[PDB]
RNA sequence: GGGCGAGGCUCCUUCUGAGUUCCCUGGAACGGGACGCCACAGAGGGUGAGAGCCCCGUAUAGUUGGAAGCCAAGCCUGUGU
RNA sequence: GAGACCGAUAGCGCACAAGUAGAGUGAUCGAAAGAUGAAAAGCACUUUGAAAAGAGGGUUAAAUAGCACGUGAAAUUGUUG
RNA sequence: GUGAGCCCGGGUCGAACGGCCUCUAGUGCAGAUCUUGGUGGUAGUAGCAAAUACUUCAAUGAGAACUUGAAGGACCGAAGUGGGGAAAGGUUCCAUGUGAACAGCGGUUGGACAUGGGUUAGUCGAUCCUAAGCCAUAGGGAAGUUCCGUUUCAAAGGGGCAC
RNA sequence: AAACUUUCAACAACGGAUCUCUUGGUUCUGGCAUCGAUGAAGAACGCAGCGAAAUGCGAUAAGUAAUGUGAAUUGCAGAAUUCCGUGAAUCAUCGAAUCUUUGAACGCACAUUGCGCCCGCCGGUAUUCCGGCGGGCAUGCCUGUUCGAGCGUCAU
C-alpha cells in the first residue's frame, strides 16, 4: 500500500503518464532484465535497454530466438532484434517490435557510461543489503 | 418561519473541509510549540468574574493581568510580557479578594 | 509508399464524397428548419412572403 | 422590395479590422472598434457575457512572458549560473 | 455544474401550427441552431433537479 | 531599392544600373536588377550564382 | 517621387550665420568668439550668400553647419555654464 | 479590388499560403489522426471577412 | 564541416568570432541558391550552418555582456537590461534595511527587554 | 555591545525485495495445475488475456552530491562615555 | 491528492487541429465528430475491366476485423423458402 | 411464474460478469404540434417548358447534343450577349495534368480538383491640400467609465544685431 | 398459376442502438502567492529539408547558451557515435541570451508599412548631393539642478 501523499495510485494519471512521457522517462520504462550470468558478475538485475546490445527473446510467439538490439523505438515502446522479422505480401523484411520487458540482456553495449551505471547500481544494492543487515 | 425568500442558494457554505481545518490547524499548533520550546504554547492569564447576573456566579480566564496586580507581585510591565505574561491595561481592581 | 500515400489521400474523401462536397472547402451548413419558415402565423393584415 | 432585392446594394463596409484585437469590429466612421473597445485605453469587457469574457481572457492567447514566471517563482528568481558552469 | 445546459442563449418560436414550444438556440450557420434547449427532455440541457 | 543595389555590390560585386520591385502574390519581394552593359549577366549567372 | 521644396538642401544646409551658430549653441557672443578661436573654426564665404540668408550683407559671417554641430560636444561649454 | 492597401495584400497573402491540401506523408505518421485540410478555403465557399 | 561547437568558441575574441561569423553567413547565402538550384545532402548544411551561427551570436552576446557586467560591478546606476528582473512588484518592494529600521525608543525597549528564554516547572 | 558556533530543520540529487522453474489451453499466459520466493513493498500502471516476484514504480530506514536560508546547546571577548 | 459522481445524445459548449469549423455589418451566436488488429502482418502474384473495382490467391487466431474498419439492435430494404 | 419477469438450448461475439442479505439513486415510457439521430409510403411521382437554334465531317477518348478544328445556319445589333473601369471579391488569371465529389442531363470540358508560373513606375494613382465633419491640447463639468471645449480667462515664438 | 400486396423465417443490406473500453469532464480536499513602461494580457505576421492545422519558437525563429542524462530521431530523405565521449535526442532541467509588427503603447500619425525632428557612424566623385546603419524625441506627477518672469515683500 503507498503511504506518501506525493505518491497517486489514480489509473488515470498513471496512464497519461506512460502514454505521454517523454524520451528519457521512456528510456528507463524500456528496461529489461539481465541473465542469470551477468546478474552474478554485476550484481545488477535490470538495466535501460540501448542498441547494441544482445537478447534473447522469453515471451510471445518468438521464443528463444537470439540477436542484437538494431533499433530502440522508443515512439512505439518497442525495439528491433535482428533476423526476428516477418515476410510482407510483397517478399520484403519488415522488423517485429518486441517489447523489452519480453527479452532477457545476453550481453551488454559496454563503454564508460554504461559501466558508471552499473558499478552505481551495484554499490546502492551493496549499500542497501549492508544497512538492512 | 423559513427565510428562504432571498436567492439563498448563492450563500450556502458547507464543511466538507472540517477534517482537514483541523489536521490544519493541528500543524500549525506544533509548528508554533517547536518554535516556541522550552516556552509554554500560551501565556498566563488571570482569573476574572464573568459581568451580569446570570453569570457572576462563575469565573473564567480573562485578557490579562492588570498593572496594580503587576506591581503587588514585583513584575515590572516592560518584563511581563517577555516571560509569558498577558497584560490588560483596562482592566481595574475594584475588590480586594 | 507513393501508392499507399495516395490510396490514403483517396479514401479521406468517403465521407465527403458521399455528403457531395464541392471538395474539401465545402463545409457549408445550411438552415434546414429556418424560423421565417417555422415560425409565426399568417394574419389578415401584411404577410411575409406572396 | 426591402429583401432580396434590397440586398443587392451592400457592398459598403460599417466595420473594418481593429489594430488591437485583429476583429472586423473597427467602425469605419465612429473609429471605435465594437468588440475590444479601440481605442481607449481599457479594453471593453462586461459582466453581462461571460462568454465573452473567456473567449478573451488571460491563457486563451499565447502568454509569452507570463508562462515562465511560475518556473523562476519556484527557483526563487535566482540569478547567475551553476558553479563550474563553462561560458565567459 | 450549476451552470450545465444554461450556457446557451434559447428562445421560444411561440406557438404555431408547426414545431413543440421548447425555446431553441437562435442564430444560424451550424447544426447547434434552431435546436432544443434547457428542458430535461432535451440534448444538451439540464438535468432535472440538478445534484447539490 | 537602395538596399538591395547596395547588398548585390557587397556580395556578388554586381554592379545596376536600375532595379525594379514588385511585391508577389505571396508575400515575398521580387527585384529586377538590371547590369551595367559592360557586364554580361549570364557570366554572372553561371559562376556567381550557379543558374547555368 | 515627393517633389523637394526650395532651400531645404545645398547651401543652405551647408552653412550657418553667426547668430545662427550663437543661438544654436546658446551661448554669449563672447564665450562663442573665444571657443571659436580655441577650437579653430573659421569663416567661412558661400557662392550665394543670398540661397543661406536672405537677409545677408557683406559683413555677414558664415560658419561650417558641420563645425558648428562640432562644437555642441566640447567640454568647455558645461565648464563656461558652471562658472557662471 | 486593384486598389488594396499593404496590410489587406499581407492577409490574402498568408491566406494564399494557407490555401493548400495536406501534404501526403502527413497520413502516414504513427498514430495520425489528421485525414484532410479541415480549414481548408476557397473563394466561392467561405469569406475572408475582411 | 559547418558544425562550430560551443567549447572551441569560448576561448575565441571579439575579432575572431566576428570573422567567424562572416564565413559562416557567406557560406549559408552560397547555400541557399545551391538548395534553390539543386538537391542534396547539403540541406544538413545549411542547418548546421544556422545552428553555427545561432551559437556564435550567443557567444559573442554572452562575452559583452559579462564584461559589461564587469565594467559596471562597482557604479550607482546600471543600464536596465542589466539590472536584475524579479517582478515590478519586486522590485518597487522596501529595501531589507529600510524594512528592518526601527525607531530609537523601540531600540532602547528591545535592547533592556527583548524577548527572554524561559521554561515554567511542572 | 560585538564575534564564533557543535548540532538540527527545509529543497533538489545517487541507490534499494523476490520465479519469467515445470505441465495443459491458447495466436500470445498475465489463465488452470504443481513446486518455490519476497513482503515496513499484495498502491497504481505497462507488457500479445486477471502478474507481489518480467519492467517502471510502491514501503522503510537511510545513503551519495550540491545550494540558499532559518533555528540553536554552548564558547570567546568591551564595559558604562 | 481524492470520490457509493458521468461513461461519448452522458459528463464542461469542447475526451478529437473546440471557443475550432460555420453564421451575423456588429454586439454576439456557436456545433458535429472517440474504438481495425497483439503486431500493418493494411493483400505479393495471376486474371477480367478505361477506371472504380471484381474474382482467384494471400495476411491474420479471426477479414463472420479490409483504413466504409470492435460489437453491430430497431425502423426500413433485397434475395430465397 | 396469474403477472411485471426469471431460467435454459441454438447461432453470433470477444473480456468481463452474476446470485443472496443489507446500503444507495440522475431507477422502469406510446403519447408531451416532446429532444436528438436514423428511416418509410407518397414515388421512379411532381417536375428538369422565360431569355428564337441548331446541323455535318474529322480528331481525341472506354464513353461525345452540351470537348476541339473545319464546314454551314442563326442571335446580340454600339442605352450590345462588344471594349474598359469604381465598389465588392481575392488568385477566380496562365500553363500542364486529373479518379471520385460539384457543374439539378452527360462530360474527354470547367471559375471544380492537383502541381507550378504570373502583377516591374520620379511622370498612373495613393502619399500632399482642404470640404462637410471628427479627435488631442488650455480650461471647466462629472462618484466615475468620461462629457464639453478646437481659440478659449494659456507665460502656447519667430527673426535680427552685438569689440 | 405468376406478378403485386401483406405475414412468417434464413442470409444479405441500411443505420449506429447495446455491451465493454476511456491520456476527458464534474465535485471535494490539501499546498502556494508569482503579471506589466526592465513594455504585460491580447492581436498580427513569420520560422522545419519535405507542414495546412494543433504544438513549439522569433530573422540566434519546431530554436541558441548552460546544467543533467547517456544513444537516439523516425512518415520519407539525408546524415550519425571515434561507443570508452566538450556527446544523439521532437530528452529533461533551466540561473545566460535572442525575442519581428503591434498592443496600457510613448516623435506625429495609421482605413497610409504616411510624414518628421535631434545626435553619431559608414559608404558612394563630395565643404553642399545621394544612400545605409545605430542611439533618441508621449503624458501627469515627485525630489533635485539650472535658466528665468513679476514694484508681490524688502535691503542698498
Ligand atoms: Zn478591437
Amino acid at each position: 500500500m503507498k503511504v506518501r501523499p506525493t505518491v497517486s495510485s489514480s489509473r488515470r494519471k498513471a496512464r497519461k503518464a506512460h502514454f505521454s512521457a517523454p524520451s528519457s522517462v521512456r528510456r528507463v520504462i524500456m528496461s529489461a532484465p539481465l541473465s542469470k550470468e551477468l546478474r552474478e558478475k554485476y550484481n545488477v538485475r535490470s538495466i535501460p535497454i540501448r542498441k547494441g546490445d544482445e537478447v534473447q527473446i522469453v515471451r510471445g510467439a518468438h521464443k528463444d530466438k537470439e540477436g542484437k538490439v538494431t533499433s530502440v523505438y522508443r515512439l512505439k515502446y518497442v525495439i528491433h532484434v535482428e533476423r526476428v522479422t516477418r515476410e510482407k505480401a510483397t517478399g520484403q523484411t519488415v522488423p517485429i517490435g518486441i517489447h523489452p520487458s519480453n527479452v532477457v540482456i545476453t550481453k551488454l553495449h559496454l563503454d564508460k557510461d554504461r559501466e558508471n551505471i552499473l558499478a552505481r547500481i551495484k554499490a546502492g544494492r551493496e549499500q542497501v543489503a549492508k544497512a538492512k543487515g | 418561519n423559513n427565510h428562504f425568500r432571498k436567492h439563498w442558494q448563492r450563500r450556502v457554505r458547507c464543511h466538507f473541509d472540517q477534517p482537514g481545518k483541523k489536521v490544519t490547524r493541528r500543524l500549525a499548533r506544533r509548528a508554533k510549540a517547536a518554535a516556541l520550546a522550552p516556552r509554554p504554547v500560551d501565556k498566563l492569564r488571570p482569573i476574572v468574574r464573568c459581568p451580569t447576573v446570570k453569570y457572576n456566579r462563575r469565573t473564567r480566564l480573562g485578557r490579562g493581568f492588570t498593572l496594580e496586580e503587576l506591581k503587588a507581585a514585583g513584575i515590572p510591565r516592560l518584563l511581563a510580557p517577555t516571560i509569558g505574561i498577558a497584560v490588560d491595561h483596562r482592566r481595574k481592581n475594584l475588590s480586594e479578594e | 509508399l507513393r501508392s499507399k500515400a495516395e490510396r490514403q489521400a483517396k479514401l479521406a474523401q468517403r465521407k465527403m464524397n458521399r455528403m457531395a462536397r464541392q471538395g474539401e472547402a465545402d463545409r457549408h451548413i445550411h438552415a434546414s428548419m429556418p424560423k421565417h419558415l417555422f415560425s409565426g402565423k399568417r394574419t389578415i393584415g401584411k404577410t411575409d412572403r406572396r | 422590395t426591402k429583401g432580396t432585392s434590397s440586398f443587392g446594394k451592400r457592398h459598403n463596409k460599417t466595420h473594418g479590422l481593429c489594430r488591437r484585437c485583429g476583429r472586423r469590429s473597427l467602425h469605419n466612421q465612429k473609429k471605435v472598434c465594437a468588440s475590444c473597445g479601440y481605442p481607449a485605453a481599457k479594453t471593453r469587457k462586461y459582466n453581462w457575457s461571460e462568454k465573452a469574457k473567456r473567449r478573451k481572457v488571460t491563457g486563451t492567447g499565447r502568454m509569452r512572458y507570463l508562462s515562465t514566471v511560475p518556473r523562476r517563482f519556484k527557483n526563487g528568481f535566482r540569478t547567475g549560473v551553476p558553479k563550474g558552469a563553462r561560458g565567459p | 455544474s450549476e451552470k450545465a445546459g444554461h450556457q446557451t442563449s434559447a428562445e421560444s418560436w411561440g406557438t404555431g401550427r408547426a414545431v413543440a414550444r421548447i425555446p431553441r438556440v437562435s442564430g444560424g450557420g451550424t447544426h447547434r441552431a434552431g435546436q432544443g434547449a434547457f428542458g430535461n427532455m432535451c440534448r444538451s440541457g439540464r438535468m432535472f433537479a440538478p445534484t447539490k | 531599392k537602395a538596399q538591395i543595389k547596395q547588398a548585390l555590390k557587397k556580395l556578388y560585386d554586381i554592379d545596376t544600373v536600375k532595379i525594379n520591385t514588385l511585391i508577389r502574390p505571396d508575400g515575398t519581394k521580387k527585384a529586377f536588377a538590371r547590369l551595367t552593359p559592360d557586364v554580361d549577366a549570364l557570366d554572372i549567372a553561371a559562376t556567381k550564382l550557379g543558374l547555368v | 517621387g515627393k517633389a523637394k521644396k526650395k532651400g531645404k538642401s545645398g547651401a543652405a544646409r551647408n552653412y550657418m550665420t553667426r547668430t545662427q551658430a550663437v543661438k544654436k549653441l546658446q551661448l554669449s557672443l563672447p564665450d562663442f568668439r573665444k571657443l571659436c578661436i580655441w577650437k579653430g573654426i573659421y569663416p567661412r564665404e558661400p557662392r550665394d550668400r543670398r540661397k543661406v540668408n536672405k537677409s545677408a550683407t557683406a559683413s555677414t559671417t558664415f560658419y561650417y553647419t558641420k563645425d558648428i554641430q562640432y562644437l555642441l560636444h566640447e567640454p568647455l561649454l558645461q565648464k563656461f555654464r558652471e562658472q557662471k | 479590388p486593384s486598389h488594396k492597401t499593404f496590410r489587406i495584400k499581407q492577409k490574402l497573402a498568408k491566406a494564399q499560403k494557407q490555401n493548400r491540401p495536406i501534404p501526403q506523408w502527413i497520413r502516414l505518421r504513427t498514430g495520425n489522426t489528421i485525414r484532410y485540410n479541415a480549414k481548408r478555403r476557397h473563394w466561392r465557399k467561405t469569406r475572408l471577412g475582411l | 564541416n559547418g558544425k562550430v561547437k560551443a567549447g572551441q568558441l569560448w576561448s575565441k575574441n571579439k575579432e575572431e568570432l566576428t570573422k567567424i561569423l562572416g564565413e559562416l553567413k557567406t557560406e549559408l547565402s552560397q547555400l541557399r541558391i545551391q538548395k534553390i538550384s539543386s538537391s542534396g545532402a547539403k540541406l544538413n548544411k545549411i542547418h548546421d550552418l544556422r545552428k553555427s551561427i545561432a551559437r556564435v551570436l550567443t557567444v559573442i552576446n554572452a562575452k559583452q555582456r559579462a564584461q559589461l557586467r564587469l565594467f559596471y560591478k562597482n557604479k550607482k546606476y546600471l543600464p536596465l537590461d542589466l539590472r536584475p528582473k524579479l517582478t515590478r512588484a519586486l522590485r518597487r518592494r522596501l529595501s531589507k534595511e529600510d524594512a528592518s529600521r526601527v525607531l530609537e525608543k523601540t531600540k532602547k525597549r528591545l535592547t533592556h527587554f527583548p524577548q527572554r528564554k524561559y521554561a515554567v516547572k511542572a
